[PDB]
């Protein structure tokens, strides 16, 4: 199959209380392996898949140390972009990185990622080609220049070309069928009266993984997007996700409307009505 | 900075039936900053051990976190996702609908 | 495994 190793980094600066906070979690596709909190007793990486419980103790020491030193890049990463955007010492900021390698079945990168947000908005990213940058506005274009003069995209191509790739292959050889796997969607449809004109369709998706689906109502096979309710998909706290998509049909019209679920679990889409 | 008001949905770990003991879930997304506080509510009063997520955001930099615990819904019991954060002026109650 | 090459913004 297709898969992902990221990395999922915030640091948090809380002036007047010492060193930011930082955080990590760790995901191979929607499955969180990892977490490590600067703020948690005896800060360490720790397991939050089953099937990473398996690696030796030098793993999580080692893991551990390269956390630290990461925490402290961000502190000096957070101080510049302060002195950037000419803020005061005395507010707490935020730096946001996500960085990770998606691999085909051959298990080669597909595709590089490598980025950061400061305080919720865009910030600097690593583009497809793994060679050049895109800074969000005129501060950022600073780290951009910074970061071309020394030819830091090619080390991180390196990187995500390599080590990323052969940690992405470990993992899924430790997690075989908890990582393999597709759960395709659990679908049905509800009916919930609004007046004596007018119901409410809804279709369903449970129970399925990864979180990446398609839902969308057909009438007699012309798309409703702008007439359905989406929300957002949410995890089950079991490691699925769910999610529904509504529409307002006329009475007596149900049998025009159809539900259609894309996932990678299903060969093909499934069409469902109101049954 | 800009602050970005959480997004609250709150349903059930599998289809509710009456009786049936389930997982209710509260989940918080696209807020900003991170600092926020979930409580889930029976029947207007805070549930003790819930637990939830690490930190995370997705690929857009939307933070998320669940928050959830084991409950078993009747007809009558209310249950509901509480949020406080700093772009809301009071708490923000969520009624938990099983058919959402 | 976090990566261990350090950047600062
Ligand atoms: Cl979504």
């Amino acid at each position: 199959g297709s898969h992902s190793m990221r990395y999922f980094y915030t640091s948090v600066s809380r002036p007047g209380r010492g060193e930011p906070r930082f955080i990590s979690v760790g995901y191979v596709d929607d499955t969180q392996f990892v977490r490590f909190d600067s703020d948690a007793a005896s800060p360490r990486e720790e397991p939050r898949a089953p099937w990473i419980e398996q690696e030796g103790p030098e793993y999580w020491d080692r893991n551990t140390q390269i956390y630290k030193a990461q925490a402290q890049t961000d502190r000096e990463s957070l101080r510049n972009l302060r002195g950037y955007y000419n803020q005061s010492e005395a507010g707490s900021h935020t730096l946001q990185s996500m960085y990770g390698c998606d691999v085909g079945p051959d298990g080669r990168l597909l595709r590089g990622h490598d980025q950061y947000a400061y305080d919720g908005k865009d910030y600097i990213a690593l583009n497809e080609d793994l060679r050049s940058w895109t800074a969000a506005d005129t501060a950022a274009q600073i780290t951009q220049r910074k970061w071309e003069a020394a030819r830091e995209a090619e080390q991180r191509r390196a990187y995500l070309e390599g080590e990323c790739v052969e940690w992405l292959r470990r993992y899924l050889e430790n997690g075989k069928d908890k990582l393999e796997r597709a759960d395709p969607p659990k679908t049905h449809v509800t009916h919930h009266p609004i007046s004596d004109h007018e119901a409410t369709l809804r279709c369903w998706a449970l129970g399925f993984y990864p979180a990446e689906i398609t839902l969308t109502w057909q009438r007699d096979g012309e798309d409703q997007t702008q007439d359905t309710e989406l929300v957002e998909t949410r995890p089950a706290g079991d490691r699925t996700f769910q999610k529904w998509a509504a529409v307002v049909v006329p009475s007596g019209e149900e049998q025009r409307y159809t539900c259609h679920v894309q996932h990678e679990g299903l060969p093909k889409p499934l069409t469902l009505r109101w049954e | 900075m800009i602050q970005r008001t959480p997004k609250i949905q709150v349903y059930s770990r599998h289809p509710a039936e009456n009786g049936k003991s389930n997982f209710l879930n509260c989940y918080v997304s696209g807020f900003h900053p991170s600092d926020i506080e979930v409580d889930l509510l029976k029947n207007g009063e805070r549930i003790e051990k819930v637990e939830h997520s690490d930190l995370s955001f997705s690929k857009d930099w939307s933070f998320y976190l669940l928050y959830y615990t084991e409950f078993t819904p009747t007809e009558k019991d209310e249950y509901a996702c509480r949020v406080n954060h700093v772009t809301l002026s009071q708490p923000k109650i969520v009624k938990w609908d099983r058919d959402m | 495994s976090p990566r261990w090459y350090f950047y600062y913004t």
